[PDB]
């Protein structure tokens, strides 16, 4: 049996094309297309959390709306007061190479990573005072690209080494290693009742997986380019996507296929940024050219541009009530947009 | 007799654009805020600050010109306007040397700064401010034939009222601390920036020689620029401090000079206030893009 | 963590001596540091106030022209020299950390205590005691004068346990959030003016003497003590 | 209007800002450099004379502290991490001369030294490093001396003459080498050949940094 | 490589054997979930100004 499974591996994929044509029925802008398109809002910027001094890479928000992190090129990592601009730690990292942040849910802990392939876990709530690194997890050949929180005690990792994984923090061992892309991955995205997270990558795919079994779920292609920047919808049960292609998508699970592509032929610089409202009505999507795209999902209009941003916007979040967006730039500026 | 109106015409142009030009150059700073922590970027925004007030201290000057050398309003908006126009030519110049010495020193010191400016700031403008104080406290308009001028020292107080003190002096600290200081600092200056980088100079095509090109391209225009635009005026203001303390060649030439050249002279000294903004923040690149994105 | 304190002891009247605070566990470096004094019979009183990276120094009206606290962070060592000693100065000093970040737990620990001997809103404890038995649930009341809530939504009240012979602990820093080392047996309730704490099962530790403390700018008046007695 | 807690949060901030811009002016002050080379060239060789990711280098010569960026063990790709390294001070590329006849292994039956040229290629026309300067290291000249003997240079470059001196397939590989750069007037590459010994890679590194100094402190000023 | 085409093979047949949905119905429980949470998403619906904790 040389070529014999490779014969079987393209039936399959015409099988599963097959079937997924099966499925769509209607294009979305056929069921969707009466509704009115809420939008066209600007959303001034209402704070502006200077402090860093190089490019900012990574920002995530905490659970209480009120504190976020963000990761820059210069060995810090700020947690801000998002309502008075104050900074509460500076972290000097041991490498100035992060790419990646995160908050863990409990407002305990951080985590940071980049082309060192190491996440560190820093404990915010020490009583000697000072926020030290909790564990080193070193397990990856490549660049880390993203890092979400499981749980207070676990984290899913995402390097660029074809491969995502999750970790037991107290043990710092590969619970379960994720394996089954083709290129680096870039992106994570955790489901709310964490137990799923899909994950982008460079060979133009992004997939499902499960956190417990440790294997993939459903594989999504359309993209013609690199996969950046991948975020879920609230319910959990869809997704959006944006590649280094001018071209952001929204893959459903239960379809197992794309819904809707928000693409312009005035936008030919690609996207570094996608996340979601509380409603998940609002796709709001760094874009390359030096702002944000506050696109509508349900459609594909083009409802709002947050151009505060003079450089290349890097990373966005959205608050766990959705009261104020985060953009962060390469311009060592971070806004709050509301 | 029909050249007033064109010289007032030229007024009106010259400060329409310096109020442009320094408008956009102080909303550019202001959009890239922090100063990025350089000693260039505060003189340059001193010296557009400067420069926006000393062209828009000239509409008065146009209009008393327009009324063939005639005042209009004698009150303290002689006072004031005396104020602003001869402090703001000394803080231009002052600021226009401090770009020099901080171009100096970053270069001269660029790999040592490898291994005040506030301070500096209001010094240029308290220094300013002591050199003008003579100009508005002087001045005392006085009427003559039903209309009055915004002249100094018409009274004789003391020490002649065309002698060294009383009206021989005020005119000529003007060239002594307006031209001859600032030029010569500013000449010294690039000089020592391009025996500087002479001997870098000494692969060089493409690196060191267009390299140096370019420097001393930019250093050349810089003076050039100061020099032809406060020349003339100067000139004439040293005739005058020449015809007023020795010489007497007052036939056919000093009275056609001053009711000639000296609006002219006037304007084009003026004009150094809007080709500062583009020489010291619109050729920047840095500059450019911001002034790309805000268009 | 702790802070260990010295200096004190019989001072002719009209004199003058340093209490030395010594840290060693934490980091002395990034916490203010509050001086509270307390009689030996009396309630506690705030004595002092130094900040991180000092600009900001609060003083009593009782001792504010003749006292003065100073820090050395890197020999991690905290000090209180005191001038003209008069007699009203008869206390047991305490040495209390705290820091102010968003969501931070103030007056959180507490020193050993030295021995001085020398020969505004208002907080109100009615009652100065009370008869409690084991296992039942207890309530202790804590007054106002001037509301403790800020238009930011805090709610600045401290709830602290003086055991007989023991240093106070923190229990409650805001006027509902509890503490690190804390059983979750106690908890706070507040409003506008009137403020209450609840223990919820009396154990074999908590007998004491409870305080409260405004933080709503800087007079940090005590107030005067609900003792509980078994 | 607002609390002393308040007030002592804003001072923690003051002091963060401080101690923030202290270690900003710190690492402006500090020259950054990026090392990137075939493997089997001298990348090992220059960076012990100097003294699973980035195995970043410290060393200070001459009152300048120096960071080397020594990617490499990184297998993944260039595209999605290399503008991280915009803003280095220059660019250290190191190309094996000894490579032209050395083993066509490259993927099966590549030239050494054609790989080397299509990576400085990459590098050089590299949209991230339009003004970034290359010091190119031509290691492995001892080899190439005993080599050219041996063989030819016909089997690299059939276009050479057959000149094979030390000092003239040397030269037509440093031409070589140079006339991949697309856009001059914006860039300056730096040759090197001193010997295989210490104390002159470093300083030519000094020297080419200095020179990037020179002309980043004229741009900023606006004279150039 | 028999190895390797062997998982590969594994894991298409994994994908294949799906209940999948019509397309339809997951747009329309999309948007259900928009419109039963539009009242409560400030981002899209402005907030009233004594209740942004931004102004
Ligand atoms: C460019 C900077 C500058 C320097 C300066 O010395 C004079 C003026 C100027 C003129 N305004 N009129 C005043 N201020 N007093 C007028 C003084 C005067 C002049 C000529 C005669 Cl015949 C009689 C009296 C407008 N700009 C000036």
């Amino acid at each position: 049996e040389l070529d014999q499974l490779r014969q079987e591996a393209e039936q399959l994929k015409n099988q599963i094309r097959d079937a997924r044509k099966a499925c769509a029925d209607a294009t979305l802008s056929q069921i969707t297309n009466n509704i009115d398109p809420v939008g066209r809002i600007q959303m001034r910027t209402r704070r502006t959390l200077r402090g860093h001094l190089a490019k900012i890479y990574a920002m995530h928000w905490g659970t209480d709306s009120r504190l976020l992190v963000s990761a820059s090129q210069d060995g810090k990592l700020i947690i801000w007061d998002s309502y008075t601009t104050n900074k509460v730690h500076a972290i000097p990292l041991r490498s100035s190479w992060v790419m990646t942040c995160a908050y863990a849910p409990s407002g305990n802990y951080v985590a940071c990573g980049g082309l060192d392939n190491i996440c560190s876990i820093y404990n915010l709530k020490t009583r000697e005072g000072n926020v030290r690194v909790s564990r080193e997890l070193a397990g990856h050949t490549g660049y880390l690209s993203c890092c979400r929180f499981l749980d207070d005690n676990q984290i899913v990792t995402s390097s660029g080494d074809t491969t995502c994984a999750l970790w037991d923090i107290e043990t710092g061992q590969q619970t379960t290693t994720f394996t089954g892309h083709t290129g680096d991955v870039m992106s994570l995205s955790l489901a709310p009742d964490t137990r799923l997270f899909v994950s982008g990558a460079c060979d133009a795919s992004a997939k499902l997986w499960d956190v417990r079994e440790g294997m993939c779920r459903q594989t999504f292609t359309g993209h013609e380019s690199d996969i950046n920047a991948i975020c879920f919808f609230p319910n959990g049960n869809a997704f959006a996507t944006g590649s280094d292609d001018a071209t952001c998508r929204l893959f459903d699970l239960r379809a197992d296929q794309e819904l809707m592509t928000y693409s312009h032929d005035n936008i030919i610089c690609g996207i570094t940024s996608v996340s979601f409202s509380k409603s998940g009505r609002l796709l709001l999507a760094g874009y390359d050219d030096f702002n944000c795209n506050v696109w509508d999902a349900l459609k594909a209009d083009r409802a709002g541009v947050l151009a505060g941003h003079d450089n290349r916007v890097s990373c966005l979040g959205v608050t766990d009530d959705g009261m104020a967006v985060a953009t962060g730039s390469w311009d060592s500026f971070l806004k709050i947009w509301n | 007799a029909r050249v007033r109106i064109l010289i007032s015409v030229v007024y009106w142009v010259v400060c329409a654009l310096g109020l442009a030009g320094n408008l956009l150059v102080l909303y550019l700073m202001k959009s890239m805020q922090g100063w990025r922590k350089s000693s260039i970027n505060l003189f340059v925004t001193n010296l557009a600050l400067t420069d926006f007030q000393f062209v828009l201290t000239l509409p008065f000057w146009a209009v008393e010109n327009a009324l063939d050398f005639k005042w209009p309003f004698g009150k303290a908006m002689c006072k004031i306007v005396s104020m602003v126009t001869s402090m703001n030519m000394y803080a231009s110049v002052f600021f226009l040397t401090a770009m020099s010495v901080t171009r100096y020193h970053s270069v001269a010191s660029a790999l040592k700064s490898h291994r005040s400016a506030k301070a500096l700031c209001v010094w240029i403008w308290a220094l300013a401010a002591l050199a003008s104080l003579p100009s508005a406290i002087f001045s005392t308009t006085v009427k003559v034939m039903g209309e009055e001028l915004c002249l100094v020292r018409f009274p004789d107080k003391l020490l002649g009222r065309d002698r060294q003190f009383w009206l021989g002096l005020y005119h000529s600290q003007k060239v002594l601390l307006g031209f001859v200081l600032p030029l010569g600092i500013i000449i010294l200056c690039y000089l020592l920036l391009v025996r500087f980088i002479a001997d870098r100079r000494a692969r060089p095509t493409g690196a060191s020689a267009r390299r140096l090109s370019k420097v001393t391209k930019s250093v050349t225009i810089v003076v050039l620029s100061f020099f032809l635009c406060w020349l003339p005026n100067q000139a004439l203001t040293t005739w005058s401090i020449l015809i007023k303390f020795n010489a007497v060649p007052f036939s056919q030439e000093y009275f056609l000079c001053q009711v000639y050249a000296f609006p002219v002279s006037v304007c084009l000294a003026h004009s150094n206030s809007c080709l500062n903004p583009v020489l010291y923040c619109l050729v920047r690149r840095e500059f450019r893009k911001a002034l790309k994105s805000l268009l | 963590v702790q802070l260990v304190e010295s200096g004190g002891g019989l001072v002719q009247p009209g004199g003058s001596r340093k209490l030395s605070c010594s840290a060693s566990g934490f980091a002395f470096s990034s916490f203010g540091m509050h001086w509270v004094r307390q009689a030996p019979e009396k309630g506690l009183e705030w004595v002092a106030y130094i900040s991180s990276g000092s600009g900001t120094i609060y003083y009593a009206d009782t001792v504010k022209g003749r006292f003065t606290i100073s820090r050395d962070d890197p020999k991690n060592t905290l000090f209180l020299q005191m001038t003209s000693l008069r007699s009203e100065d008869t206390a047991m000093y305490y040495c209390v950390r705290s820091i102010y970040y968003y969501g931070s737990s103030p007056f959180d620990f507490w020193g050993q205590g030295t021995t001085l001997t020398v020969s505004d809103i208002v907080m109100t404890q009615a009652t100065s005691s009370v008869p409690v038995t084991p296992g039942e649930s207890v309530s202790i009341s804590c007054r106002s004068s001037k509301s403790l809530l800020h238009s930011n939504g805090n709610t600045y009240l401290y709830w602290f346990l003086q055991r007989p012979g023991q240093s106070p602990q923190l229990l409650i820093y805001r006027m509902s959030n509890l503490a690190s080392g804390v059983p979750d047996r106690f908890s706070g309730s507040g409003s506008g003016t009137a403020f209450t704490l609840t223990i919820s099962r009396l154990e074999a530790e908590d007998v004491g003497v409870y305080y409260c403390m405004q933080h709503l700018e800087y007079p940090l008046t005590f107030g005067a003590g609900t003792k509980l007695e078994l | 209007t607002v609390s002393a807690e308040d007030k002592a949060a804003a001072e923690r901030s003051k002091m963060i800002d401080k101690n923030l811009r202290e270690d900003g002016e710190k690492a402006a002050r500090e020259v950054k450099l990026l090392l990137l080379g075939a493997g089997e060239s001298g990348k090992n060789t220059i960076v012990k004379q100097m003294k699973t990711g980035i195995v970043e280098t410290h060393f200070t010569f001459k009152d300048l502290h120096f960071k080397m960026f020594d990617v490499g063990a990184q297998r993944s790709e260039r595209k999605k991490w290399i503008h991280c390294f915009e803003g280095v001070t220059a660019i250290i590329f190191c190309v094996a001369l000894s490579a032209y006849d050395l083993v066509l292994a490259e993927d099966e039956e590549m030239n050494r030294m054609h790989a080397s040229m299509k990576l400085f290629d990459s590098i050089c026309n590299n949209k991230w490093f339009t003004d970034t300067s290359i010091i190119l290291f031509l290691n492995k000249k001892d080899l190439f001396e005993e080599k050219i003997t041996h063989s030819p240079l016909t089997i690299c470059f059939p276009e050479y003459t057959g000149a094979n001196k030390y000092d003239e397939a040397a030269s037509y590989i440093q031409s070589k080498f140079e006339d991949l750069n697309k856009r001059k007037d914006t860039k300056e590459i730096y040759t090197h050949f001193t010997c295989s010994t210490d104390t002159k890679n470093v300083q030519f590194v000094f020297d080419a940094v200095t020179d990037v100094i020179i002309k980043n402190n004229l741009k900023d000023c606006g004279l150039f | 490589s028999i190895a390797q085409a062997r998982k590969l093979v594994e894991q298409l047949k994994m994908e294949a054997n799906i209940d999948r949905i019509k397309v339809s119905k997951a747009a329309a429980d999309l948007m259900a979930y928009c419109e039963a949470h539009a009242k409560e998403d400030p981002l899209l619906t402005p907030v009233p100004a004594s209740e942004n904790p931004f102004r």
